[PDB]
């Protein structure tokens, strides 16, 4: 009951801020590394092991993407991952791989002009090992799973190469479907009312909205909505209510109520 | 003033064949590609520093590497320069090197500080990336080699920072959001650097360029008789001297400072007045439009009576080395601390770089070994420390010393070569050698001892430049004239 | 400058319909916009106004006439886009004037017929 915000910024390096659940103000629990971290992109947080680990990388190349404890440590304390070379994006996800029987736990880092990085969250080394790459293209932007009766289904997105959605099967993925990119910064799936729709942006076009269609199996056009620079999508559900916020880069982030 | 006129940085690009075969083994892509970055490269610097990269030529290797091809950059950037020395050969006042091996440090690209204009420096490498990425490594890097570099003191100090504060600036570490805006050091560094001398060979217009014949394209080019530019900005400059690339009635120039008001001013007039004594003022030829070819002082003359030598168009004194290694505020010691420290010392005073046994400087000369200043800051404006910063205290003075690194193998701590330590007494090999270790040429001169007939002033080509009222290549004919 | 019926924003023209060409164009724009367009007629050098711009995208049209070397005088555009816009057909000399031209799409237009 103890909220630890990520409060990242390209300049001053980053923070880390304690939400009391009395006083509900944000004191800075942990001043992160800034020797390191200068110019954060994204950061992806995950518990795992009841061990809470997040992932952070940065936008200049210096800066090497690397997990953190909850409270917060160095360098590399426990595992270095990807550098000397792009990172750009990160993504936790959870698939079942060929050998371990059970679910696995991974990460994806997407990088400019570098091939995307699975990375198995390997109990033997306890550490996201086996950094490989995905067999369909280079130049991958942005990375997001989620699951379609049982089978993962995930998001490898290009600003303007067309990008891709893609099942998993086991050691590596299999090619679903692709989609043309007209100014998609980010494409990300989301679950309301049960129902599995993706949003792919548009910094040159409308908005895409589409909709797992049940008998194809392929994401359709469901929708066009129209949303000034889109960045990002986050849903929440209240009560009987749902609602979704589309960021805004260049401008007002928009609001939509899923009715 | 010199600053202000229009410079022309001529860079070629060496390209290896990673990026070759990961641009599908395309020549014309990787042609268009290229064009395309040195494009963004010149609207990056055409806002401020009013410099145009002039694209004169480009090598792409279709079939391998040619040299040993290493993830460091360093290693990997003495190869290409030590390639460009040994077989490229045409003009170019820049050589960098797109590296198809991404490098596997935190620096996106590397390049000389100050380098530009000169044979065994005048250039970087840029590794592979996106085509902003390197847009902006080769922008980072030709900043390096005309001198802007991010000042570290400043940056301790908070002298002056990052005006695009939301992404940073492009001479830190590259960011994946781009900035569009260069600090006022970056431009402040670059009139320090042009009023040193550095960068001569950036005032050419090139005639041939890897474009076709474009109008308007600011520069006269094969095909085109004249050129103003696109006619939104020829009203402000050259509105009656070209119009569409063609000439407006009776004319005789598109634009130029040795121009004025389209028409041919009058002759001796001074197109750039010298920076410095290193430098030489040019006259118009009174028929050509473009300012006079960039002349200097040739490598070996000095900047007063004794002290000071012009290398290159830049003056160096002990004092010069210590304000571009140390500060402005940090002035070279006297006499004393050179003779009471390099005589005998472990890291006070050496000749030569040797961390066991360090090399003895004799008294008869002392001015090439330890580089000692005066009231050393904290941290110097460039380099690494390696160490800690050497101090040493009738008269008393504040005596400070250094090892200042690069990203080459020379050590800045020491005194850089040609440093004068008396009558033609220059440093060479951290010790005082005369000109004769130099084998400095002697110009076109007619009488014994002397430079160009005794009075006037040989260039940097090795060419005369007589005084007002001398016709003669050596100096030896009065031609009177109005 | 930016006009008022396009949704254009500080950098880029986002036109969302516009009943013909926009020759009100700045050189400010780097990229363009173009969908569910009103007029039928490709019209022919509409900007000669700033060769550096480099993207449009043509949706959902019907260009059933086209100009001959349509949209001259961008020598730098490299992303020429047209989608949905069902076309009878094309002028043959339609494709002059882009010799940096990379990526091209000519996306459920529906055509039949394409000339030498």
């Amino acid at each position: 009951t103890q909220l630890y915000v990520i409060v990242a910024q390209l300049f001053g390096g980053s923070h880390i801020y304690k939400r009391d659940s009395f006083a509900n103000k944000f004191i800075k629990i942990q001043d992160i590394e800034i020797l390191k971290i200068r110019k954060p992109n994204d950061i992806e947080t995950f518990k795992i092991e009841n061990n809470w680990y997040f992932v952070v990388a940065d936008s200049s190349k210096a800066g090497f993407t690397t997990i953190y404890k909850w409270n917060g440590n160095g360098f590399y304390s426990h595992q270095s991952l990807h550098a000397w070379y792009r990172d750009t994006d990160v993504e936790y996800l959870e698939i079942v791989r060929t050998p371990q029987t059970l679910r696995t736990p991974h990460l994806i880092l997407s990088s400019s002009s570098q091939r995307p990085v699975i990375y198995q969250w390997n109990k033997a080394t306890q550490l996201f090992t086996n950094q490989t790459d995905i067999p369909n293209m280079e130049d991958v932007y942005a990375v997001k799973h989620f699951s379609v009766k049982g089978d993962v289904y995930i998001c490898l997105t290009r600003f303007i190469g067309d990008s891709k959605v893609m099942k998993w099967g086991g050691s590596s993925f299999q090619d679903i479907q692709a989609m043309p990119s007209r100014g998609s910064m980010v494409f990300q799936p989301l679950q309301i009312n049960n129902y599995q729709y993706a949003i792919l942006g548009s910094d040159y076009s409308f908005t895409q909205v589409y909709n797992w269609d049940a008998e194809k199996a392929k994401f359709v056009k469901f929708q066009e909505l129209n949303v000034q620079a889109p960045r990002s999508f986050t849903h929440v559900s209240i009560n009987k209510r749902n609602f979704l916020f589309a960021s805004s880069f260049k401008g007002n982030t928009q609001i939509y109520k899923h009715v | 003033n010199v600053e202000e006129e229009t410079k022309y940085i001529e860079l070629m690009i060496v390209n290896d064949h990673l990026m070759f075969k990961k641009h599908r083994l395309s020549v014309v892509h990787t042609n268009t590609y290229a064009k395309s970055v040195v494009n963004m490269a010149d609207l990056i610097y055409k806002d401020q520093l009013k410099t145009r990269i002039v694209l004169v030529a480009m090598e792409t290797w279709a079939t391998d590497n040619k040299f040993a091809i290493s993830e460091n950059p360093l290693i990997t950037l003495r190869e290409f320069m030590k390639y460009r020395r040994d077989f490229i050969k045409e003009k170019s006042d820049a050589v960098h090197l797109f590296s198809g091996s991404q490098f596997e440090s935190s620096r996106s690209g590397a390049a000389y500080i100050g380098g530009i204009c000169s044979l065994l420096k005048g250039g970087g490498v840029n590794e592979f990336g996106k085509t902003d990425l390197m847009a902006v490594t080769l922008a980072q890097s030709l900043a390096h080699n005309i001198g802007i570099i991010s000042d570290k003191r400043k940056l301790a100090s908070g002298e002056c920072k990052c005006e695009d504060t939301w992404s940073g600036c492009i001479m830190g570490d590259t960011g994946y959001y781009l900035p569009k805006k260069f600090t006022q050091c970056n431009i402040e560094e670059y009139h320090d650097f042009l009023n040193s001398g550095g960068g001569a060979c950036l005032f050419n217009k090139p005639s041939k360029l890897l474009d076709p014949p474009e109008c308007g394209n600011g520069f006269i080019e094969t095909g085109e008789e004249c050129d103003c530019g696109t006619p939104a900005e020829c009203v402000l400059e050259g509105a009656e001297c070209c119009k569409k690339c063609t000439l407006t009635q009776d004319s005789q120039c598109s634009d130029g400072l040795c121009c004025k008001k389209c028409k041919f001013q009058p002759m001796g007039t001074v197109c750039r007045e010298a920076v410095n004594d290193c430098d030489i003022r040019e006259t118009c030829s009174g028929n050509s439009s473009q300012c006079a070819p960039n002349i200097h002082k040739m490598d070996g003359y000095s900047c007063d009576g004794v002290q000071g030598i012009c290398f290159g168009g830049r003056c160096k004194t002990r004092d010069r080395q210590c304000k571009y290694i140390w500060g402005q505020k940090v002035t070279a010691s006297d006499k004393y601390c050179y003779e009471k420290l390099n005589i005998e010392g472990t890291e006070k005073g050496n000749c030569g770089k040797d961390k066991d046994t360090w090399i003895q400087c004799n008294k008869r000369d002392v001015l090439c070994g330890y580089l000692l200043c005066t009231n050393i800051g904290n941290i110097p404006r460039l380099g690494e420390l390696d160490g800690e910063i050497t101090s040493t205290l009738g008269r008393t003075l504040n005596c400070s010393g250094g090892h200042v690194k690069l990203e080459e193998d020379v050590d800045l701590g020491y005194v850089e070569d040609g440093t004068p330590c008396g009558p033609q007494m220059m440093c060479l090999e951290h010790r005082c050698l005369p000109v004769a270790s130099f084998n400095f040429s002697t110009c076109l001169s007619s009488k014994e001892g002397t430079i160009c007939s005794g009075n006037g002033v040989c260039s940097n080509e090795l060419k005369c430049v007589c005084n007002r009222h001398w016709i003669g290549s050596d100096c030896n004919t009065y031609f009177p004239h109005n | 400058k930016c006009p008022a019926v396009c949704t254009c924003t500080k950098d880029n023209a986002l036109c969302e319909n516009a009943r013909s060409i926009p020759r009100t164009v700045p050189p400010d724009v780097i990229s363009l916009s173009f969908v569910r367009s009103g007029f039928t007629e490709i019209s022919e050098g509409s900007f000669l106004f700033t060769p550096s711009l480099q993207l449009l995208l043509f949706t959902s049209n019907s260009f059933d006439v086209i100009s001959d070397d349509a949209f001259i005088g961008l020598p730098h555009l490299e992303y020429l886009f047209i989608e949905n816009n069902n076309i009878k057909s094309i002028s043959r000399h339609t494709f002059r004037g882009l010799k940096s031209l990379i990526h091209l799409s000519l996306a459920n237009n529906n055509l039949q017929t394409l000339p030498k």
